[PDB]
């Protein structure tokens, strides 16, 4: 009983899924890439900072 | 310069006895000032207990290098100086006591009241184990300034019997920690084979008494025989007084810091980064 | 630092100070945690306790002999018992005179012989022994268990075979088990969960200083 | 959130008095409380402070040794009593609400006060006395120190109240720009070092009165004289 | 019609994989060979915050970088200051066994949960000077994981009846269910946009969600045992996720497949928690044996241990400037780093 409700439902929820565009992943990486590299010089983790603005150091 | 004159009575030197006691306490001395660094160091055993024998090895190794460095005299008469080492030693080994007892107090928390609960704080230990041994040596200075140094020895006078003020606080401590000792010993025979049930009795045997003769050391329960001296007949007793208690910060080192898992996995841990 | 931040040291202070007092107390208090399918056997011990002392979870307090204690009394339950790691002991009661045993002792296999649970110890409460006392004086025949004494008579041979039952599946000692059965006065059952956490606590320790 | 505080009259010289204050409305243990006050017709004057806990305690300069201060939280009631009164201590009294965290505003609330009558430190100065003024304009208004107020972990200490004709005062600008609760979006101020101006947009009716600009850096507290806005 | 179903779930399966296995041209780790290495990063303890009776679970910074809020077992939930080590606010709780807690983005509320299944919501800034209860929302049949805000008015639950929740607050009723996980759920992610959110739910299965339209949208898989943590890329299109089988992997949103996988031969413990930085250039790992570890995210590569707690280390966060990280352990210790 439920489970022909459950199968029905399965169906429809994977038939909705497959239906998205896609693209590369050679494009994604070097999108990610270029964020890393635009934003580099803001991160002070990653590059320290000057002992005289710094709050904790 | 017999250690037995910490409780000799008849005036009793005699050459090998002054060696062995400078080779014990130099013994001593290097393992006590080790027993500090390893209770100052080592984190995973933090508690009361540590800090207690931190105490102890602490006034040990100072009353013991102040022994060591004023107690022969060159027979003249009395000044400051004599009265002043008699009455530092006085007041360390009567703290010391005092530390030993706090022991006695600690294992009867452990043992026999199980639950845990909130005991004294840090602060009320060092007041007991530092207030009392004032409190004495005020009272004893107030009642006859007279009897500090000797016409040989810088150390209590014979007269009026005041060296009674070194065997009525200690007397006093030590049939308490005699009775506590028995105790414990008994409880362990009850319940090893419930903790361990795999063992032969050689083993079981050996345990158990290597745990009781490391007990035997912290209460002060070693400090006994000495209080039989009073002629030239006693030799053996004096001199197993004197071989046992020239070694007592070595033997604690031994029993309370090598053979502790914890100790050894963090001394190991501190000498490879350190 | 100036004539403000001053004041802001202050109300610190005093939080510490309340914080302070509170772990003074969190150290007396012995935490036991309870399970049994027995609702009925459970309510009624629980009514009984309270009067004594007079969903999700109920914790109920209570005081035995100047000792604080707290019973917890609660689908991935892995993920459920990690926060009892501070426990003293397991409460497992028992229905007797039922059959429901073989799933009960299932259960008790699979609660016992975890992971989490290597250091604590294991009362065990059977309860309702009138109606067991009833159904052995008309016997019944024991349909699979080898109680091969007095089977045709009372239960004192009986529950020695399910007190052996019970002690096996535990793949663990050198932790005691203790067992009971139940009896209308709550004093022996104060005093037994009492004698229970202290002979425990001592084992534990006459450990640490190396016997 | 009520205080209301009594014990006011004429006195004979020599003499003493107690005045209380008592809280409705909020959790009185948690804050810290001050008295201040106002001469017959002219500047405040800050006369005295308790903190929470019953600890840090301080006083002025005029009357200190005379004055005491004390607190009492189960019942919630402040005391203040006095001893030896001259004839300059005749004035309105009042009691003030403070605490003292990373973002509070101390001296948001204010009573109605009580009357009494008988029969080094920084200085700061207001521009004027009394302005002409019209409804529907904008209006600003200044006052000058003789030390920086700017302390090194990046505040600013200074204060601006407002008193109507026949109230109590209620805070408008606390450490130089910040906006007090329940007040009107029209309100700025600004300011360098040892400066300072408050400047008022589209003036409504209800806005008249006098102002007032007061530091906090360190302990005496001081006022300046007043300015006055004429419809 | 079971087999028919069953069938054609299978094909819809094939369909999927296909797809995903058509765009995979190039490997990540293929680009990042010809790009230098971060060096060594080492940093040092600079607060150390004391207080807790008892283990921490949580923590959470502020939007202005200098507030923090604390959860533990003993039922307390402590505000702090990070520059003066100050201690602002102590509150108490209800339910002693919480889990989670979380920091209101204007900074006027705060929340917390646990195993009595009830979500409380907490005002700071009243006018009787006290801390108040506000809200306690019910609904939920087992424990609650995790809950994070919007605005003002709208919370986000995930709770191990296997369900997901959005709340609106003024009158204390569901807007929408979200539904179709089989195990419990363990961890939540919102989007900068605040218009999406990642979950991950103990079954070796994380999923998408549209907060507004109702439905999933994207489904993802790969790891052996279940999932402890989740996390945003900031920016919206990435996101990165840490399992109980030693190993953390780099997923993407516009091409539905797996990107990288950090993990080493000489760890075999848990993870109990990620963080990115500011640029997307260092990624943060808390891990049970007794550490946290600091990977470049673009070559998978280790770059820094920070070594100090006695215990697991159960949560740690990043400011919203970059300057911190703050990491909290079962030793009841806060320690920050710089």
């Amino acid at each position: 009983t439920a489970s022909i409700a459950q199968a029905r439902k399965l169906v429809e929820q994977l038939k909705m899924e497959a239906n998205i565009d896609r693209i590369k992943v050679s494009k994604a990486a070097a999108d990610l890439m270029a964020y890393c590299e635009a934003h580099a010089k803001e991160d002070p983790l990653l590059t320290p900072v000057p002992a005289s603005e710094n709050p904790f150091r | 310069s017999s250690f037995a004159i910490l409780m000799a009575h008849y005036d009793v030197e005699d050459w090998k006895l002054t060696l062995i006691t400078r080779v014990g306490l130099a013994l001593s001395l290097f393992c006590l000032l080790l027993c500090i660094l390893t209770f100052l160091l080592v984190r995973p055993i933090q508690g009361s207990r540590t800090t207690i024998h931190l105490h102890l090895c602490i006034c040990l190794f100072v009353g013991s290098t102040i022994f060591l460095a004023g107690i022969e005299n060159e027979g003249g008469q009395v000044g400051l100086r004599c009265r002043l080492v008699a009455g530092l030693l006085h007041y360390c080994f009567l703290a010391a006591f005092c530390w030993m007892s706090l022991e006695g107090l600690e294992l009867y928390f452990l043992v026999v009241r199980v639950f845990q609960g909130q005991g004294l704080s840090t602060r009320w230990l060092c007041l007991i184990g530092y207030g009392v041994p004032l409190l004495i040596v005020g009272v004893s200075a107030a009642i006859y300034s007279k009897g500090y140094g000797r016409p040989r020895y810088c150390w209590l006078d014979f007269e009026q019997g005041f060296l009674w003020s070194f065997l009525g606080p200690v007397t006093f401590i030590i049939l308490c920690n005699a009775v506590i000792f028995v105790t414990t010993v008994w409880k362990l025979t009850q319940k090893f084979s419930e903790i361990n049930p795999d063992m032969k009795k050689l083993k079981k045997a050996r345990a158990l008494t290597i745990t009781a003769i490391a007990q035997l050391f912290l209460l002060g329960c070693t400090w006994v025989f000495g209080l039989f001296i009073f002629d030239d007949r006693s030799l053996v007793l004096t001199y197993v007084f004197t071989i046992l208690n020239c070694l007592q910060g070595a033997f604690l080192y031994l029993l309370h810091c090598l053979l502790n898992k914890k100790v050894r996995e963090e001394y190991r841990k501190w000498a490879c980064l350190v | 630092l100036s004539a403000e931040d001053k004041a802001a040291v202050e109300r610190s202070k005093m939080i510490d100070a309340l914080l302070a007092r509170e772990r003074r107390a969190v150290r007396r208090l012995v935490k036991i945690l309870l399970l049994g399918a027995d609702n009925s056997g459970k309510s009624t011990f629980l009514k009984q306790m309270r009067i004594i002392h007079v969903k999700g979870i109920v914790e109920h307090d209570f005081v035995i002999k100047k000792i604080p204690f707290k019973m917890v009394d609660v689908s991935q339950r892995q993920k459920w018992f990690q926060c009892f790691d501070g426990i003293t002991s397991i409460l497992f009661m028992v229905d007797s005179s039922d059959n429901r045993l073989v799933e009960s002792m299932n259960d008790f296999e699979t609660i016992v012989n975890n992971k989490l649970f290597f250091n604590v110890s294991i009362i065990l409460f059977l309860n309702k022994m009138d109606l067991l006392v009833e159904k052995v004086k008309t016997v019944s025949i024991k349909k699979h268990f080898p109680d091969f004494r007095g089977d045709p008579h009372r239960l004192e041979d009986v529950q020695r075979y399910l007190v052996q039952c019970f002690d096996r599946k535990r793949r663990n000692r050198s932790k005691p088990l203790f067992h009971h059965f139940t009896t209308s006065i709550d004093t022996e059952n104060a005093r037994f969960i009492f004698h229970a956490v202290k002979d425990t606590i001592l084992q534990e320790n006459l450990k640490d200083i190396m016997l | 959130v009520q205080l209301v505080e009594s014990g006011g009259g004429l006195v004979q010289p020599g003499g003493s008095r107690k005045l209380s204050c008592s809280a409705s409305g909020f959790a009185f243990s948690s804050f810290g409380m001050h008295w201040v006050r106002q001469a017959p017709e002219k500047g405040l004057e800050w006369v005295a402070y308790i903190s929470s806990g019953s600890g840090t305690i301080y006083y002025a300069d005029t009357v200190k040794g005379r004055f005491t201060i004390s607190r009492d939280d189960p019942k919630n009631t402040l005391f203040l009593q006095m001893t030896s009164l001259r004839s300059e201590d005749t004035a309105m009294y009042y009691c003030v609400r403070s605490i003292y965290y990373y973002g509070s505003s101390p001296f948001d609330f204010w009573g109605q006060g009580t009357t009494l009558t008988v029969s080094s430190d920084i200085v700061m100065t207001q521009a004027t006395s009394s302005v002409p003024v019209t409804p529907g304009e904008s209006v600003s208004i200044s006052c000058r120190s003789s030390k920086s107020l700017l302390h090194s972990n990046g505040n600013t200490y200074l204060y601006w109240f407002l008193q109507r004709p026949g109230q109590s005062p209620q805070l408008l600008i606390y450490r130089m720009s910040n906006l007090a609760s329940g007040v009107p979006d029209r309100f700025s101020g600004s300011g360098s070092g040892t400066a300072f101006t408050l400047t008022i947009s589209r003036l409504e009716a209800e806005d008249v009165g006098v102002y007032y600009c007061m530091q906090h850096l360190e302990y005496p507290l001081t006022f300046g004289a007043g300015t006055k806005l004429e419809l | 019609e079971l087999d028919q179903l069953r069938q054609e779930a299978e094909q819809l399966k094939n369909q999927i994989r296909d797809a995903r296995k058509a765009c995979a041209d190039a490997t990540l780790s293929q680009i990042t060979n010809n790009i230098d290495p971060v060096g060594r990063i080492q940093m040092r303890t600079r607060r150390t915050l004391r207080g807790h009776l008892a283990k921490i679970y949580a923590m959470h910074w502020g939007t202005d970088s200098r507030l923090l809020v604390s959860a533990s077992q003993d039922g307390k939930l402590i505000i702090w200051d990070s520059y003066t080590t100050n201690k602002v606010h102590a509150i108490p709780l209800r339910s002693s066994w919480v889990m989670t807690c979380a920091y209101a983005p204007s900074g006027n509320y705060v929340a917390c949960g646990g195993l009595d299944n009830i979500c409380s919501i907490y005002n700071l800034k009243t006018r009787e000077g006290n801390v108040r209860v506000s809200r306690e929302l019910a609904g939920h049949t087992g424990y609650l994981s995790c809950c994070r805000f919007l605005d003002d008015n709208q919370i986000v639950t995930s709770s191990g009846d296997t369900t997901c929740a959005l709340w609106d607050i003024e009158t204390g009723q569901q807007t929408t269910t979200f539904t179709g996980h089989t195990g419990d759920v363990m961890s939540l992610s919102l989007a900068p946009d605040t218009r999406l959110f990642v979950s991950g739910a103990c079954d070796a299965s994380a999923k998408l969600w549209d907060v507004r339209e109702g439905m999933c949208r994207q489904t993802f898989t790969g790891h052996e045992s279940d999932i402890n943590a989740i996390c945003f890329f900031p920016n919206g299109n990435a996101f990165a996720t840490g399992s109980d089988d030693a190993t953390c992997r780099l997923f993407d949103l516009r091409a539905d497949q797996e990107l990288m996988t950090y993990s080493h031969d000489n760890i075999i413990c848990g993870i109990t928690s990620v963080s990115f930085s500011k640029s997307g250039r260092l990624l943060l790992a808390g891990y049970d044996d007794f550490n946290c570890n600091v990977w470049d995210a673009l070559k998978a590569d280790r770059a820094g241990v920070l070594a100090g707690h006695d215990n697991r280390v159960s949560c740690l966060g990043v400011t919203d400037d970059g300057m911190a990280v703050a990491t909290g352990s079962w030793d009841s210790f806060l320690k920050i780093w710089n």
